[PDB]
């Protein structure tokens, strides 16, 4: 939640 | 994401981290109040994970486990949480690395210090002072701020003397008047100086 981010890059 | 894989040995890192952390926490490695809270911020990141405003508030920590003794009676908890906040989502390994590098970057790092007592000016009560000894100099450090106030090249030392309650330095031509302090570690200090001076030629 706004912290444990995820990215494709 | 990804790509940069961490191949650092976490076991070795933890060992370096623990030694650095313990020396700061027990006073062996004297640091300022600001630095102690910065270290404490990384410690929090390491033991608790990213700062959570909901839980990580004053009263959440046992300050004796995060700060040198002399800084516990101050408003350090507040400063500690701001430093904790700065770490953002930093990983535990990254935090340990930052902690060790910050400790190693300090001028006081790896320096042998002795807490002695100096009698001075218009003061009847002795004043605590950190006396540091390196392979290049003897330094007088403020016991509170941990800032270097005076430094003497080892090449300027003529002779020294130790008693069960003191240590004295004689700088010969350098200055008229010896430097004498109260300490129970006089011979330990003499031995270190002695060894360092033997090599200075």
């Amino acid at each position: 939640g706004s912290h444990a981010w995820d990215t494709a890059n | 994401s990804d790509q940069n894989v961490d191949s650092r040995d976490p076991v070795q890192l933890n060992l370096l981290y623990v030694q650095a952390r313990d020396d700061i926490l027990n006073g062996s490695h004297p640091v300022s109040f600001d630095k102690a809270c910065e270290f404490a911020g990384y410690q929090c990141q390491i033991q608790f994970g990213p700062h959570n405003e909901q839980k990580h508030k004053p009263g959440f920590l046992e300050l004796k486990d995060f700060l040198p003794k002399e800084y516990i009676k101050q408003k350090g908890e507040r400063k500690i949480f701001m430093a904790h906040k700065n770490c953002g989502n930093m990983s535990e390994i990254e935090a340990k690395v930052r902690y060790v590098k910050l400790a190693r970057s300090l001028k006081t790092y790896g320096v042998s210090f002795f807490l002695v007592k100096e009698k001075m000016k218009g003061k009847n009560k002795l004043v605590p002072r950190l006396l540091g000894i390196t392979k290049e100099c003897v330094m007088r450090v403020d016991e509170k701020t941990k800032e270097v106030i005076q430094e003497w090249s080892l090449t300027n030392i003529k002779r020294w003397a130790a008693s069960p309650k003191s240590f004295t330095l004689d700088f010969g031509d350098y200055q008229d008047g010896y430097y004498s302090v109260q300490t129970t570690e006089g011979e330990q200090i003499a031995q270190l100086i002695a060894g360092y001076i033997d090599i200075i030629l």
